[PDB]
RNA sequence: GUGAACAGCCUCUAGUUGAUAGAAUAAUGUAGAUAAGGGAAGUCGGCAAAAUAGAUCCGUAACUUCGGGAUAAGGAUUGGC
RNA sequence: AAGGUAGCCAAAUGCCUCGUCAUCUAAUUAGUGACGCGCAUGAAUGGAUUAACGAGAUUCCCACUGUCCCUAUCUA
RNA sequence: GCAGUCAAGCGUUCAUAGCGACAUUGCUUUUUGAUUCUUCGAUGUCGGCUCUUCCUAUCAUACCGAAGCAGAAUUCGGUAAGCGUUGGAUUGUUCACCCACUAAUAGGGAACGUGAGCUGGGUUUAGACCGUCGUGAGACAGGUUAGUUUUACCCUACUGAUGAAUGUUACCGCAAUAGUAAUUGAACUUAGUACGAGAGGAACAGUUCAUUCGGAUAAUUGGUUUUUGCGGCUGUCUGAUCAGGCAUUGCCGCGAAGCUACCAUCCGCUGGAUUAUGGCUGAACGCCUCUAAGUCAGAAUCCAUGCUAGAACGCGGUGAUUUC
């Protein structure tokens, strides 16, 4: 008989299965549609999540109650050192889907990239790409032939880049390598751009700008094996329930004589691939720039790093991206930032954001001082300094 | 809120579900208000309708003048003990829960309010603001 | 941006930090963290709490 | 020793140190616990849990077989020197 | 053979029945107070009333709370 | 229980806007009977709770046709199950009856879904009371009270997790198939305008918020404390002091980190093809016709874009490949 009362289903069936991701670096499954009447540019970037903080800004939205008034918002900071272009890949359209045709690598590769090709780097002879470099020993005829093949046949051009992990406070030492599609210009122009950038670095400010909507792709925080109550959000059973109450009471009718796929079950929670869109960039920061955490109102000289450093991460010494709201994934995890797949004009986008203040108090407690100088001015001299 | 509201209200954390008893802050003669419903509430299985600052509710007077008892009347919440966050980043709360007796249009049955009144409630209901002494 | 002052301890309050309390007599109280608010609710006197600004002013520290 | 106390809690004499172990800290359990705002809206039903609690002083209704009801109800105080 | 007196009741006893009126609640097949042609109440097959007492059966109120709104966290 | 046919009549005139007598043809298995085929070397029995999916005879939401449709409101009908359909008082109740919110509080199926999922109030063992019946033992599909809810470690299904063999090993990728998601309301403005004698009184576009749901996240606020981190307190024990033990985490206040809450914050895309329906051209049928050939616009529908998984017997590119 029909259920006594109607309620919406628990959970989303489009995010199935709730299994662990195949890799810690989430895949980019869709790039922006190419407009070949534009200069060649990257469509995504790589960074590491450092932490969250708070900002104050004036709201510019006519008709809102808080128009021309200060609002307090949460932001996320991503450490984004420049990436290094070390290759290019061409794809050909096929009735069975896109197929990679040719891969051309740069002449020299650093130890950061080479560590990615090894599992026992400390014992290896480090022979990777030793014979491939000999293809540059001659006049480059081998490299010229492969590049010409990409120009002749390829319909999609992507570049291989890796992060500079040695510039971050992380202890990994092994860089992350990924493909990034090139949008703008003809196929020949894309290949020429990729060839000229071998062994070069690309900065984040050449990809993203202020007041731009971007998408974040990352693997979420893992939590191991989880019961149905927290994994799917089912109602807890009454206190009188024998055999436990953090369960689903009925998992199916008599017929069909099987458990259906749409019934909540206990299993892995977290560590899933996610793609969240429409995250406005609040600041593109420069590592060499002193007063990273300064605004035109605050005027004080202080970096973006809070007092004591970001918890479990460290200090920010490179370029960074400040993004409104929260981002999937936890601190110290590689994340991918992608340009928007569509043009947004909802008046929440295209609005100019001007930061007035950035919180740099300690995140390791109830921090009350923005800078060490402010702390000295308040408490005065202590026994240790006299 | 129902009809008679001027403008919209940003979401405020709910702290007064059905069955809550709040003080009466007007001079109509009632001493407490017993909330039986919330105007504009949604539907969800097992979920109790709940009210916050500035909401219009349906209430019955449990203590007060005999002519005000044994009947259903609309009321407006003006104070809330449950903490809520404003869009300027401030978390705040009142010492008690309080309301005033009104009509469906929002006009107040009484003519004076004792104690502070939340800013959100005053802006939404012009009649409450007129009879209020101190806002926040 | 405006910086407030803790009612119990005299500490600076930056935007978003702490809570705000409105008493029955319509008196407004500010607290930078939950410790000072808890001590205020316990009816502790700031002049007898050694780390408060008021204590230091009273004892000329 | 504490205290009204053969209560609970700690110690002296005397007696044991026995009950398969090591590593890890998922779900679900068993046992013990804590919760913002609301306060029985839960449920057949306040089931379970919470609240109350010692002592001294004050104060104590209907009814009554005059013996009770009664610790009725309702308040205040409590260390150390 | 005599035809239910004194009392008592929709009562653990009333089928019709969620009886009618009043009270209690925003709302009561519940509770209580009344009404009685009572299917089928009733006088040691004991009637009616009762202070005190009850790990008995019920209704409401105050206090109280993770019973619940709506779940979260810690220990063995 | 639901739906047709006929049309005497109702409807100021007017059979068919909306209804419809006397008759008559069906459909359904969400009622109850009829039957006794299966089961008495046992298929756990009422209701509620919890959870998934399906049906459409559609309550609401999308787009339309019709009216005795001026506006507003309502009524009849079509394509439509994509998406929702609640909080409470009394009752064991299914049912029923009121209060209230709401866009709306539509009807049903899945062994009258669901007891090795719960619960055990009811029914339906043994105790006990009452009324009527019986000489009596006892009876009552009459009322009342008290009454043990067992087992999964196997197979499959489902949820997650490894893995031999495709020269070896490593990195970067393709996408067959399967899944898929968002939802509804209010206010301001349009506008006291269209419409109307008046009373009354809209809509498209635009803006700001909110409801239900979903996916993440922990800067902030709140919760949690074996950080047994710091401080305080009682009893006892170490001669005193200092510093500690025990009281199964002794108790109290604060308490970082971690975890976590519409009790916190952020985010939730846009193209094509269609249904109903309204049209174009245009015969059949010298006229007329959206239809026959051809063709336009069109729904919360469909397929893609996007999102999740990646065939462990689908596939590509690239690095390095051992001499005692
Ligand atoms: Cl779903
Ligand atoms: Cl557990
Ligand atoms: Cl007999
Ligand atoms: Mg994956
Ligand atoms: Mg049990
Ligand atoms: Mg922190
Ligand atoms: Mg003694
Ligand atoms: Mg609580
Ligand atoms: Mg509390
Ligand atoms: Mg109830
Ligand atoms: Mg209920
Ligand atoms: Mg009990
Ligand atoms: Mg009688
Ligand atoms: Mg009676
Ligand atoms: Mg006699
Ligand atoms: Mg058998
Ligand atoms: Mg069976
Ligand atoms: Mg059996
Ligand atoms: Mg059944
Ligand atoms: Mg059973
Ligand atoms: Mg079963
Ligand atoms: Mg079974
Ligand atoms: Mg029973
Ligand atoms: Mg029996
Ligand atoms: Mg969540
Ligand atoms: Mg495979």
């Amino acid at each position: 008989s029909h259920r006594k009362y109607e309620a919406p289903r628990h959970g989303h069936l489009g995010f199935l299965p709730r299994k662990r991701a195949a890799s810690i670096r989430a895949r980019v499954k869709a790039f922006p549609k190419d407009d070949r009447s534009k200069p060649v540019a990257l469509t995504s970037f790589l960074g590491y999540k450092a932490g969250m903080t708070t900002i104050v800004r004036d709201l510019d939205r006519p008709g809102s109650k808080f128009h021309k008034r200060e609002v307090v918002e949460a932001v996320t900071v991503v450490d984004t050192p420049p990436v290094v272009v070390v290759g290019v890949v061409g794809y050909v359209e096929t009735p069975r889907g896109l197929r990679s045709l040719t891969t051309v690598w740069a002449e020299h590769l650093s130890d950061e990239v080479k560590r990615r090709f090894y599992k026992n780097w400390y014992k290896s002879k480090k022979k990777a790409f030793t014979k491939y470099s000999a293809k540059y020993a001659q006049d480059g005829a081998g490299i010229e032939r492969e590049l010409a093949r990409i120009k002749k046949y390829a319909s999609v051009v992507r570049v291989l880049v890796h992060t500079q992990i040695r510039k971050t406070p992380l202890a990994q030492k092994k860089a992350h390598l990924a493909e990034i599609q090139l949008n703008g210009g003809s196929i020949s122009e894309k290949v020429d751009w990729a060839r000229e950038h071998f062994e070069k670095t690309v900065a984040v400010d050449s990809v993203f700008e202020q007041n731009e909507m971007i998408d974040a792709i990352a693997v979420t925080k893992g939590h191991g094996f989880e019961g149905v109550t927290h994994r799917w959000g089912t109602k807890k059973l009454p206190r009188k329930t024998h055999r436990g109450l953090r369960k689903v009471a009925c998992i199916g009718a008599w017929h069909p004589a099987h458990v259906m796929w749409s019934v909540a079950r206990a299993g892995q929670r977290g560590y899933h691939s996610r793609t969240s869109i429409n995250h406005k960039i609040y600041r593109v920061g420069k590592g060499d720039d002193e007063a990273n955490g300064a605004t035109s109102f605050d005027r004080t000289k202080k970096t973006i790093t809070p007092m004591g450093g970001f918890v479990h991460y460290g200090e920010i010494k490179n370029d960074f991206i400040m993004v409104k709201g929260c981002i999937p994934g936890n601190r110290k995890r590689i994340v991918t930032l992608r340009k928007s797949l569509y043009t947004n004009t909802s008046r929440k986008a295209l609005e100019e954001v001007s930061l007035k203040w950035i919180d740099t108090a300690s995140k390791f407690g109830k921090g009350r001082f923005q800078t060490p100088a402010e702390k000295h001015a308040f408490m005065g001299t202590l026994k240790k300094d006299l | 809120s129902g009809n008679g509201a001027q403008g919209t209200k940003f979401r405020i954390s709910l702290g007064l579900p059905v069955g809550a008893i709040m003080n009466c802050a007007d001079n109509s003669g009632a001493r407490n208000l017993y909330i039986i419903a919330v105007k504009g509430s949604g539907s969800r299985l097992n979920r109790l309708p709940a009210a916050s600052l500035g909401d219009m509710v349906m209430a019955t007077v449990k203590k007060g003048k005999p002519e005000l008892r044994k009947k259903v009347m609309p009321a407006i919440v003006v104070r809330q003990a449950k903490s809520w966050r404003r869009r300027d980043g401030v978390f705040l709360y009142f010492e008690d829960n309080a309301g005033v007796i009104a009509n469906p249009k929002g006009e107040m049955k009484g003519s004076a309010i004792t104690g502070p009144v939340g800013k959100e409630c005053a802006d939404l209901w012009p009649r409450v603001a007129s009879n209020s002494g101190v806002v926040v | 941006m405006k910086v407030e002052i803790d009612s119990f301890s005299g500490a600076k309050i930056y935007p978003g930090r702490g809570t705000l309390f409105v008493r029955g007599d319509s008196k407004i109280f500010r607290f930078q963290n939950s410790k000072s608010a808890s001590l205020f609710k316990q009816r502790k006197n700031p002049r007898r709490i050694a780390w408060t600004v008021l204590f230091r002013k009273h004892h000329k520290k």
